[PDB]
């Protein structure tokens, strides 16, 4: 165990992944894209951990978190939740920065069909480069961290 | 700067900084003409057993190499094997052999040859590589000693076995080679043993030549060391009674007060053993600074008596040059 | 007749072009390694010269010389040995003339 | 150009605490209200006194085997008209407030914090840089 | 048991200074700190060699087995 | 010994720097330790028996002289050349940490080099002591490398 009563240290792993995948020519990710990449990686891992009741059949979604349906895999599930939360925190931080510089904070996906790089009315030489300097999370960085 | 600054709690600037790559100027390349112009030797004292001389504008590595080669690489002759006939003393045979091996012998090391170790003992020692010293002392009661005396020098005959009792026994051509320079100990008054009536010592010591690295008895120098030239800078004039106090922070001959201006000035920085006492007192802070010249070495080579200190230093320089030449002539095996 | 066992070139540490090398020298210690280090660092082409005694029980000395592309490490070592010889000759001459001066 | 940043600073405090060769100086920019500097300086090579004006610039190159080779003597360089050149890496860009960011440089363990409006600190790009200081 | 021939630290021969040191203490009535300096023992490593020496050979020789006591 | 660098009691390193190795490393990594190229090279040959190939980094001080800080010496100790794969990133507190003047400032801007930061393999701040090189702490250099 590499953490304080945790299997993995999230801060050092995130810093390691950011440093060893660093590239100034790599475009950063919007917060919803970071969340989507985290969900894409962590989906099948926590979906194969199906919850069965004591009888041996599937458990309804309304009562997944009840006490009598606690299985041996829950710790794993807990880990994944914490992992997602940590990544979400990073995305939230980026979103907050985008809300402090006058830009639009895309913590949630904008639309199902909306396309194109939607920052286009903000001046590129002033506010885009500043938020790129302060926070730049690439797909390679988050994939390496996961 | 080439001045090792001495502070109250630390020593600063102790490393040599004369090489290209220290700065963008890329100067201080190795030029043998510049080193020949800059290097200086000043002998201040030259006795038969001690030499004092300053090496100026030389690097620390070379002077330290000379010191190390003088201590542990210049060969000298000392007793190596001891054969005992009837040692009846209180002193054990091992102790007596060790003491006899520790005496310095006044033998020129260039008159001998290195002993081949892999040869057997029947033909290992010849007349070219072994000096034989015989000792034979028997102690008897003095028949006409004073009644009221208690000195063993008067109550007994040979109660004190000294190093001058080590007689030299020439073997073969050593009867002619060592005719004008007989083998005597360099310190004849070394007290080897003490006896009482009824005790006897008789032994033969085979003496070969070796280096100081193998054993400390083969080191030709009792001591051989250098020290950097001290340097005292008085940044502000020190007047009156404080100057007298400023005089008491140094050995007596180091600094003095001028009679006219009544201010202290450095008289002889060589006598200054660096005790940095003046750095204890707050009144002399920001008024005096101490240092040592990094490329100004004061060698003091004291011989053990076998041969002159200047010969020892010259042999050390020749040994370093021969090491470099031998490494240059060797082929590099992959 | 030449001493093949005196100085060796450790193949596993040298470079392909001979710019960087490490030499193992038998029956030496700091008294020669330090002098060689000081002399070789005065070569304008040498950017790395350092000696080491790996164990006191072994009478051995490993010296590493890394240069730029102008000269190989073997040439730097030979130049350093020759230059140390010249330094010893100059010191010898000055000392032997100041003895006869007084 | 090669010069990422250039300004003139007024020193307000020199803190040599627990060290004998390295002092931490605090400086405020002249003709720039929001620019502030906190820098570790080898005081023996470059002596700094309080209330002294000194020019600080940050460049990406001094030009006008893989070991580091010093430039040849006599080659013209940006370091020729400066008194103290350091080499280091930018490792942290953080925000102090709106319209105000801080950049952290580490020149082999000697730190520099440069705080100011992000209009002026736009050219710093989180890479290796040279810090040139003169009087 | 007997005065060592050489100083342990440097290597100066101090085995020939024992009798002279005893004579300067006994006959000339010199103090112990000046008799050492008069014999050329300047370094403290040589001074401790015969200043702290215990001459046990005289005590050991009282029990001579080769001669009635 | 290599497979048992960590005690099973807590997972912390148990085989690490002892006395007289922590002190020397602290004196090398002290803030007022500056070495020229000769002393740098001798130190680098002193840690590797004159065998390992070292890529000398550009110096931290350039205009007056060429001086390398001891933190660069330990950066070369962790990663000697480009062929070494060791790239470790960590942030840690020393045994004696004196917090900075302002609470807004980060931990590395403290007095007496309390906070150590390693990015890539360069030691950007802090000194090396029992917290970073010794035993008992999970943020040490050797623990990260292992
Ligand atoms: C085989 C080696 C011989 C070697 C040890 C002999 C042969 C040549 C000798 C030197 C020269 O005589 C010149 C000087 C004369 C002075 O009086 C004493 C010193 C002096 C430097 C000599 C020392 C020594 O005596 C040497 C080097
Ligand atoms: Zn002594």
């Amino acid at each position: 165990m590499e953490g304080n009563a945790q299997p993995v240290n999230f801060n050092r792993s995130w810093d390691h992944a950011y440093n060893i995948t660093f590239n100034n020519q790599d475009k950063g990710l919007l917060p919803y894209a970071i969340m989507e990449t985290a969900n894409e990686i962590l989906g099948p891992l926590e979906e194969r951990l199906v919850r069965y009741d004591n009888s041996g059949c599937l458990v309804k979604r309304e009562d997944l978190n009840k006490a009598e349906y606690v299985d041996q895999y829950d710790a794993e599930r807990d880990f994944y939740h914490s992992l997602r939360e940590y990544i979400n925190g990073k995305a939230t931080a980026l979103a907050n920065l985008r809300k402090s510089r006058g830009m639009l904070g895309l913590l949630e996906p904008p639309a199902k069909e909306l396309q194109g790089i939607d920052p286009d009315e903000t001046v590129p030489d002033n506010v885009k480069t500043s938020v790129s300097q302060l926070y730049r999370i690439s797909e390679k960085s988050v994939r390496k961290f996961l | 700067s080439n001045i090792v600054g001495i502070e109250y709690n630390r020593v600063t600037n102790t490393t040599s900084t004369d090489f290209p790559g220290f700065s963008k100027d890329a100067e201080n390349e190795w030029n043998v003409e510049k080193f020949k112009k800059d290097f200086e030797v000043n002998i201040s004292s030259l006795d038969a057993r001690e030499a004092n001389f300053d090496l100026i504008n030389i690097d620390t590595s070379i002077a330290n190499a000379f010191r190390r080669i003088m201590i542990s690489e210049v060969p000298s002759v000392a007793a190596e094997y001891v054969y005992f006939f009837n040692n009846t003393s209180v002193i054990q045979d091992e102790v007596l052999a060790h003491r006899i091996g520790l005496v310095p012998l006044k033998v020129d090391p260039d008159m001998l040859t290195w002993v081949d170790s892999n040869l057997p003992d029947d033909e290992k020692f010849t007349d070219e590589n072994t000096i034989v010293l015989s000792l034979n002392v028997k102690c008897t009661r003095n028949p006409d000693a004073p009644k009221g005396s208690t000195d063993p020098k008067e109550l007994y005959n040979n109660a004190h076995v000294y190093a001058r009792d080590l007689k030299f026994e020439p073997q073969g051509r050593q009867s002619t080679t060592f005719a004008d320079c007989p083998v005597v100990p360099a310190d004849p008054d070394i007290l080897l043993a003490k006896l009482r009536p009824g005790q006897e010592i008789s032994l033969k010591a085979h003496c070969i030549l070796g280096i100081g690295g193998d054993h400390a008895k083969f080191s030709p120098v009792s001591t051989a060391s250098y020290r950097l030239l001290p340097q005292i800078n008085i940044l502000q004039p020190i007047k009156g009674e404080s100057a007298r106090r400023f005089q008491k922070c140094f050995p007596p001959g180091v600094i003095g007060i001028d009679e006219g201006s009544d201010e202290a000035y450095v008289k002889d920085a060589r006598k200054d053993t660096v005790s940095r006492e003046v750095l204890r007192y707050e009144e002399f802070a920001d008024k005096v600074k101490l240092g040592r010249v990094r490329n100004h070495f004061i060698f003091n080579v004291e011989s053990a008596g076998a041969m002159t200190p200047e010969e020892i230093f010259f042999k050390s320089v020749r040994i370093l040059k021969n090491k470099a030449e031998y490494l240059k002539n060797c082929p590099i095996t992959q | 007749e030449p001493d093949r066992e005196k100085i060796k070139l450790l193949t596993q540490a040298t470079s392909e072009d001979g710019t960087s090398a490490s030499f193992q020298i038998v029956e030496e210690d700091h008294t020669l390694g330090n002098a060689l280090r000081y002399v070789i660092m005065k070569n304008p082409d040498v950017e790395f010269c350092g000696y080491s005694i790996p164990h006191p029980s072994e009478n051995l000395l490993n010296i590493r010389i890394q240069t730029y592309g102008e000269t190989t490490a073997v040439d730097a070592l030979q130049k350093g040995l020759k230059d140390l010889m010249d330094l010893c000759d100059v010191v010898e001459s000055k000392f032997t003339e100041k003895i006869k001066s007084m | 150009s090669n010069t990422l940043f250039d300004d003139i600073f007024q020193v307000s405090e020199v803190d040599p605490g627990r060290y004998n060769k390295v002092c931490r100086i605090e400086a405020a920019s002249t003709t720039q209200d929001q620019c502030k500097l906190t820098l570790d300086i080898n005081v023996e090579l470059f002596p700094v006194a309080a209330q002294d004006s000194l020019t600080v610039t940050i460049a990406s190159s001094l030009n006008l085997t893989r070991s580091w080779r010093p430039p040849q003597a006599g080659d013209r360089s940006l370091a020729d008209d400066y008194d103290y050149v350091m080499y280091g890496t930018a490792y942290k860009f953080e925000e102090v407030s709106k319209d105000l960011i801080a950049v952290y440089y580490s020149f082999g363990g000697l730190l520099m914090r440069l705080e100011g409006n992000y209009r002026n600190l736009n050219n710093l790009k989180q890479e290796n840089a040279y810090l040139l200081i003169r009087r | 048991m007997i005065v060592p021939v050489r100083c342990f630290s440097c290597g100066k021969v101090v085995g020939d200074k024992w009798e002279s040191y005893l004579n300067l203490l006994q006959e000339d009535e010199l103090d112990e700190g000046t008799a050492l300096s008069r014999l050329g023992l300047k370094r403290y490593c040589c001074r401790r060699m015969i200043l702290t020496h215990v001459d046990l050979i005289e005590k050991f020789l009282r029990y001579n087995p080769l001669e009635k006591r | 010994v290599k497979n048992n660098l960590l005690t099973p009691k807590s997972g912390e390193p148990i085989i690490a720097a002892t006395q007289d190795f922590i002190t020397g490393s602290y004196l090398i990594s002290h803030k007022d330790s500056f070495y020229d190229r000769a002393t740098l090279t001798q130190l680098l040959s002193m840690m590797s028996d004159g065998i390992e190939h070292f890529d000398i980094p550009p110096p931290a001080i350039m205009k007056p002289y060429y001086l390398w800080t001891g933190k660069q010496v330990f950066s070369l100790l962790i990663k000697p050349n480009h062929n070494s794969p060791v790239v470790i990133n960590l942030d840690a507190k020393n045994k004696v940490f004196v917090p900075p003047k302002s609470k807004s400032l980060p931990n590395e801007m403290s007095q007496n080099d309390g906070f150590v930061i390693i990015r890539g393999s360069q030691i950007l701040s802090g000194v090396m002591d029992k917290s970073v090189l010794g035993d008992g702490k999970k943020h040490s250099v050797f623990y990260t490398i292992l």
